[PDB]
RNA sequence: UCGA
């Protein structure tokens, strides 16, 4: 909950992933059905939330280096004590990585 | 100048730091000089304490550091950043299986700080937190509006801490509990909590026998478990009844200290009223597996005595101030941080669960977001905090002695009715009776009195002067409206031989009542009349002769007051004036006793006792929240030698450490041509002459310029189009240099766009072929000075992208600011105002000639109109006019105390004195009394004013000492047919100016969805024609003047160009269309599935879409 | 400082001469245009020469000027200049006066061939020239020689055509290439003055 | 929060 979808979707689109471990299980394996539906459950949710969370809708992968940017920006922040800027997000961030795409990010990450 | 004070009142105390209800409160949240070991469970420390432990593992909170401030207050104005302190919170996870123990210190973001003036920044911008008055937290009784002889008992937590319990007796005869909207037999939470019909019977037995029908077999006849599922059935249905889930649901919803707070107040009203004490803040406790009663069964107590008529319990007053209790800038703070280190707490417990369980450490655990979040949240979009009024030091000083029932966790304005809003007899000491504002939020907002402090409990004490026999003592007490309650309290302007009672009878208080009473039964005595009105209030001189409605006006005027660079003091003071420009903090004092070594207009450097050598900056034509210009300005010289706490420099609206509000003018009192009406004023063109009235006022104008997907916003000298006429005063970079004189349609700051993309029409390629020029691809989107405002451009900023110590928000490349300030004289449409709430506009200002004048030549300054004291009931002005008459021939200035000031004897001495002067003198010059004086004085016989048969000289001493003079009209040069009051007069110039409120529009910016114009001037909007507006054009039966209002000057497009096109044209305005804001309507209700079809008279369909909406 | 491309005008004749302006690069021409749609060229204006005379003593343009390459001018106020500003612009005015003066000579001197060379040779001593493997040359078009040489087109285009016949020159997309400086010069007989 |  929190993430910008309610409760009651977030219950749907897991059921989706129920629907979806329950049509995959398989019982000779001799694993708990709970263990491989937790999987199936997650991902749908998880899905449903990068797909529906935003008015702009945003490409998975790309709500991936969006979220990544956060928690290093987080990280930077919890051990610089104060906020960090862009070049050292994009030193943090490794390879690839420059001022100008860290602002470009924050730019397109804009709701 | 010589300065003679009246006034026979001693106070034995001075007036409290008057910042201090901020300051005291903030410091005792933060505690950040108190060492970590040494710090009591109070404000962060006391959010800390109660957050931790987290159980869920276990993480536990050791102690709290705050470390200083990355950037000093002026840096963080300039940046636009906010004032703050970086907090740090030592932390240890435990695993309390393993015994492993992992400790360390994590970074928990940042906390405002309070400035010296007890003021905040906020995102750069100066801000005010206003405490916000409540019902205090406790037990109460009311009595119940249906039935007469009974009462609702109500249990009252702090805000947001909790649920509102009510123990009423019902018809039937049970005793009834209410908790969130669900009523139920209080029998049953009485039994939940471990209680048999043997305690009931002997606890409840005495009251009249009201326990017989509290009594229930079928609830005592189960065990405290099946009671508990039981409740629990009643207030969650459909919820299964699992047992442990009953103790947790009603641990949470009563006995939990983390979810339900009774106030430190709350639990010593409770202690008090009740007559027992409490364990915790709690109403019950879970010991021992059990549920324990603490607060319950004393106030159903109390509720049956009550109902029993038992003497000594009474019903109470909700609007009493020992009822009613602040919550000041600590409490809502620390508040607002236990919200946000909840949820900090709820995001540890989840991360308590997933991850790795053996491998976790504190800062892994812990994410600081929710909680700077809460913080931001509070101190940015909260009502309570305030964008900081700072137009004068007055201003913001009273802004932070503001309290509001209005806020988060308080009153709306449709709640509050005439009980909240009234004055209660307890508000006697502690809010001010005079300063509210007028209209709708009336009563709601109010003044923390003079000499008043909030105490650690959140209660408004009063100081009092112990009275011991008939010996009145130098100690005082601080007391609240309860313990004040209790004594007989004798007014403060009760004659006294030394420390004795020297009357017969004097003037007391019992419980708010007047009351004529012995010395013998004085236990005390008020310490002064001003600690019953406001710091704004006490600045009225001869407030006893002010209608309370007028003198309201003028404390809350006082406010709107414009700092003057000839601003005087007022001739008649209240004594108060030096202590509120001390308190404000604006103005500059020597630290301890030494030698001045430099003076400067940007610094002063003093050398002090200690050889330490000290260099104070001043501040020079800064930019205030409102535009008025803050200044200081040294008033001392070099190797002047200075004592501690002596003025070293004035701050702004300051003479000589005095309050200096506006300026003493030459005041006549007559009507005048009629430009006197209604309140109007008239002014001499001698005050524009001299600089009287004149302000300084510093707009910042601000643009910027960021990166597009159509290429970089450029600001450049370089505009497409420009002639070099209008490129004058921009320098190489295209901003305006400094010093330039800037008037409206002028470029600040020049910048280039590129054009989005478009298709020329075929008339632009003919053009364009025509002239044979390229169009270019970057367009003109340079700041320009808008409609009414310009002036000198005193200073320029420029934040640009890759260069050190700036960062801007995300894809804007530099942002560039440009102050204009501007030299305001006094014009016509200007305000004007007084301290006793006269006030009106500049109508009219004439030469000196036409001005009206004393014999001597001497003209006046302002003409007030006589109309407008009668039936305002303000006649303080008038005495200010005689005394400041005296002053002005005597040259000296006075101090009249609030309520024992100069009476009329002293003041008619005061005019003998001064007539003397402006007389004795011109019998000394060989000049003998004139023939229009000998005219005016016979018509003054006929009007009784002087006595017949005196000389003319004893007749003009009779007038003048009744306030009055001789005066010539300098048009015609005949004298006024009758004596008229002249004297000098403190007048302020307020905020509201013409300049600023004069706007007009043709055509201009139209609404998104609406298509109608805009609002306000600072959008070049058009005015709003409203429902009334609308009712008026009806009853005048203007049908066309209505349809251009509804059509070709809104939202009708084709109807407002062609009505354009046509006026250009010199054409007459074409037929109106159909508004846009009907066809917005039709599409919207056809979104809610209703059809809507415009008909005509063969009920044929009209489309007035015009073929653009059917398929 | 403003930038013109190729075939745009500066101002136009009729138009108020508020304006003062300084050729800093790039080639500019000074133009009249006739009822009956005829351009003639009346001068070159080269790097640091002053044009918009008409600001200095009247109230409107006279003349058309038009940019023949990319342009770069800088306008200047003439009630604000110095002693120096004077003197450069008396001194440049009196060059711009001998050259146009010489233009002049040349215009009436010489069939239409010895005109074409003439011009040719004076083009190449301009920002109109550049250098490449072919050898020197000049961005012109046969109308803009034309309006340069006392003539039109068509003439201008047949003595152009000839010269190729000859091997004198070669010409492609308003391209002019001079390949015998020698015979132009012969064929020129006097020079023009390029500064 | 103002102003009327």
């Amino acid at each position: 909950t929190g993430r910008g979808l309610s409760f009651l979707d977030l219950i749907q689109e897991g059921n989706q992933g129920l629907i979806r471990a329950v049509e995959k299980f398989e019982y000779k394996r001799r694993f708990k059905f709970s263990t491989y539906a937790t999987w199936w459950i997650r991902q749908a949710i998880n899905r449903a939330i990068a797909d529906q969370a935003r008015t702009i809708r945003i490409p998975v992968h790309m709500v991936e280096t969006i979220n990544k940017l956060s928690r290093t920006a987080r990280q930077l922040q919890q051990e610089l004590g104060r906020e960090p800027t862009y070049e050292e997000i994009a030193e943090a961030m490794g390879p690839g990585w420059d001022a100008k795409r860290v602002e470009e990010t924050l730019k397109i990450a804009q709701e | 100048m010589e300065i003679k004070r009246f006034g026979r009142i001693r106070e034995v105390i001075p007036l409290p730091p008057l910042t201090e209800i901020q300051v005291e409160s903030y410091r005792r949240a933060l505690q950040a000089d108190v060492p970590p070991e040494k710090r009591e469970n109070v404000g962060i420390q006391a959010a800390f304490r109660e957050t931790f432990p987290i159980e869920e593992l276990v993480l536990d909170f050791l102690e709290y550091r705050l470390g200083e401030p990355p950037f000093p207050q002026d840096e963080c104005r300039e940046k636009d950043l906010t004032y703050q302190a970086p907090l740090y919170a030592r932390l240890q996870l435990i695993h309390k299986d393993t015994g492993l123990i992992k400790e360390d210190e994590v970074f928990l973001g940042h906390i405002p700080l309070m400035t010296e003036d007890g003021s905040f920044i906020i995102n750069g911008a100066d801000r005010v937190i206003v405490s916000q008055i409540h019902r205090s937290p406790g037990v109460y009784f009311t009595p119940d509006p249906a039935r007469p002889g009974r009462y609702i008992a109500s249990i009252i937590p702090l805000p947001k801490r909790g649920p509102w319990i009510d123990l009423e007796v019902e018809p039937n005869g049970v005793v009834s509990m209410k908790v969130n909207k669900r009523k139920f037999p209080l029998v049953l939470l009485l039994r939940v909590l471990g209680y048999d019909q043997e305690t009931l019977a002997r606890e409840l037995g005495a009251y009249g026998e009201l326990v017989q029908g509290l009594m229930d077999e079928s609830v005592f006849a189960m065990r405290p478990e099946e009671a508990l599922i039981r409740l629990f059935t009643l207030l969650r249905p459909g919820d299964p009844p699992k047992r442990d889930k009953a103790v947790a649901y009603v641990y949470g919803l009563i006995a939990d200290p983390r979810r339900y707070d009774l106030g430190e107040a709350g639990r010593y009203k409770a202690e008090e009223k009740l007559g027992i004490r409490l364990s915790g803040r709690t109403l019950a406790r879970f010991e021992d597996g059990e549920f324990k009663d603490e607060v319950f069964l004393p106030t159903l107590r109390y509720l049956f005595a009550l109902t029993a008529g038992v003497p000594g319990h009474e019903v109470d007053d909700i609007d009493h101030l020992g009822n009613r209790r602040i919550r000041t800038v600590g409490e809502l703070m620390t508040d607002q941080f236990r919200v946000g280190l909840a949820r900090l707490a709820r995001g540890v417990r989840e991360r308590m669960l997933m991850g790795s369980e053996d491998s976790l450490t504190p800062a892994k655990l812990v994410n600081s977001r929710p909680l700077e979040a809460a913080i931001r949240e509070f101190f940015s979009r909260s009502q309570l905090s305030q964008f900081k009024d700072e137009t004068n030091p007055l201003s913001s000083l009273r802004h932070k002695r503001r309290i509001s029932a209005l806020g988060p966790g308080g009153l709306t304005r449709e709640r509050a009715g005439f009980d909240v809003r009234d004055v209660h007899r307890t508000h006697y000491g502690r809010i001010c009776p005079v300063e509210t504002p007028e209209g709708a939020n009336i009563g709601l907002i109010t003044s923390l009195a003079a000499y008043a402090r909030v105490d650690e409990l959140g209660f408004i004490r009063t100081p009092y002067r112990r009275v011991v026999g008939g010996v009145v003592t130098d100690e005082v007490v601080y007391m609240t409206a309860t313990e004040e309650d209790r004594y007989t309290i004798a007014q403060a302007n009760t004659p006294l031989e030394g420390n004795r009672i020297a009357a017969e009878r004097v003037v007391a208080r019992r419980k708010g009542e007047p009351v004529i009473v012995s010395p013998e039964e004085v236990e005390f005595m008020d310490v002064s009349p001003k600690q019953v009105f406001s710091v704004n209030t006490n600045l009225i001189p001869f407030l006893e002769h002010d209608d309370a409605n007028r003198a309201l006006m003028g404390s809350n005027m006082q406010t709107q007051a414009v700092p003057l660079i000839r601003a005087q003091a007022p001739v008649v003071m209240t004594g108060l004036e030096e202590r509120v420009v001390r308190d404000s903090l604006a103005a500059l004092y020597a630290e301890e006793d030494g030698e001045v070594a430099k003076v400067d207009g940007n610094r002063i450097v003093v050398r002090y006792e200690d050889g330490r050598l000290v260099e104070y900056p001043l501040r020079r034509f800064y930019r205030s929240n409102q535009g008025t210009a803050l200044d200081q300005r040294p008033r001392v010289v070099v190797g002047q030698r200075v004592r501690k706490g002596d003025l070293l420099a004035d701050g702004p609206a300051s003479e000589n450490g005095f309050l200096a509000l506006g300026q003493n003018v030459l005041v006549a009192i007559m009507p005048f041509d009629g430009y006197n009406f209604e309140d109007a004023i008239v002014i001499s063109e001698e005050l524009l002459k001299r600089d009287f009235y004149t302000s300084i006022h510093i707009e910042r104008y601000e643009i910027e310029a960021r990166d597009t997907k159509l290429g970089p916003e450029r600001i450049t000298r370089d505009i497409p189009h420009l002639s070099e006429a209008a490129l004058r005063d921009l320098d190489e970079e295209g901003v305006v240099r400094i010093g330039a004189e800037v008037k409206p349609g002028d470029i600040l700051v020049g910048r280039t766009s590129f054009k989005g993309e478009s298709e020329p029409t075929p008339e632009e390629r003919l053009l364009r072929s025509i002239f044979g020029e390229k169009a270019r691809d970057v367009k003109d989107t340079s700041l320009r000075v808008p409609p009414g405002e310009g002036g000198i451009v005193v200073r320029t900023v420029r934040l640009r992208r890759g260069d050190p110590g700036v960062e801007l928000k995300p894809g804007v490349r530099e942002v560039v600011r440009v102050y204009v300030a501007q030299k305001r004289k006094l014009q016509v449409g200007d305000k004007l105002a007084n301290r006793h709430g006269n006030k009106g506009v500049v109508a009219k200002i004439l030469p000196v000639e036409d001005m009206p004048h004393l014999p001597d030549g001497t003209p006046v300054d302002v003409i007030l109109n006589p109309l407008g004291v009668p039936s305002r009931m303000n006649l303080g002005q008038i005495l200010e006019t005689h005394l400041g008459l005296a002053g002005y021939f005597l040259g000296q200035r006075y101090i009249s105390p609030i309520f024992d000031g100069a009476k009329e004897p002293e003041i008619k001495e005061l005019l003998a004195q001064a007539f003397e002067v402006y007389f004795g003198k011109r019998k000394g010059e060989g000049f003998g009394v004139d023939k229009r004086e000998v005219e005016v004085l016979r018509r003054a016989e006929k009007l009784g004013l002087v006595t017949p048969g005196k000389t003319p000289e004893e007749q003009l001493k009779e007038l003048f000492l009744q306030g009055k003079v001789v005066l010539y009209d300098g048009r015609t040069g005949e004298p006024i047919e009758g004596p008229i009051v002249v004297g000098q007069m403190f007048i302020m110039k307020l905020y509201h100016m013409v300049e600023d409120k004069m706007h007009a529009r043709s055509t201009g910016p139209y609404s998104l969805i609406t298509q109608q114009p805009l609002g306000g001037k600072a959008q070049f909007g058009g005015q709003r024609f409203g429902e009334m507006e609308v009712w008026a054009l009806e009853a005048y039966g203007a049908a066309h003047t209505l349809q251009e209002m509804l059509t070709l000057k809104s939202d009708d497009i084709e109807g407002r160009n062609a009505a354009y096109e046509a006026i250009i044209k010199g054409e007459d305005v074409p037929e109106p269309s159909v508004p846009e804001s009907f066809r917005v309507l039709v599409k919207e209700l056809q979104a809610l599935a209703l059809d809507v079809q415009t008909l005509d008279e063969k009920d044929n369909p009209v489309d007035i879409f015009e073929g653009l909406a059917s398929k | 400082m403003k930038r013109f491309a190729r075939k745009e005008t500066i101002y136009l004749r009729g138009e108020e001469a508020r304006t003062l302006y300084r050729l800093e690069e790039g080639l500019v021409r000074v133009v009249e245009l006739l009822p009956d749609g005829r351009l003639i060229t009346l001068r070159h204006v080269l790097p640091g020469d002053y044009f918009g005379e008409e600001a200095l003593e009247g109230k409107a343009y006279r003349y058309t000027a038009e940019a023949m390459t990319e342009a770069v001018v800088q306008g200047l106020e003439p009630r604000a200049m110095d002693h120096e500003a004077l003197h450069r612009v008396a001194r440049n005015l009196a060059r711009q006066m001998r050259r146009v003066q010489a233009y002049e000579a040349h215009l009436q001197t010489g069939e239409l061939r010895a005109r074409i060379a003439r011009y040719l040779l004076f083009l190449a001593d301009t920002p109109l020239s550049a250098r490449d493997r072919q050898g020197i040359y000049v961005t012109v078009s046969h109308e803009e020689i034309a309006d340069a040489t006392a003539s039109i087109r068509e003439s201008v285009s047949k003595v152009l055509a000839d010269l190729r016949r000859e091997g004198l020159i070669a010409t492609a997309y308003r391209r002019v290439y001079l390949l015998d400086l020698a015979a132009l010069e012969r064929e020129a007989g006097s020079a023009l003055e390029a500064a």
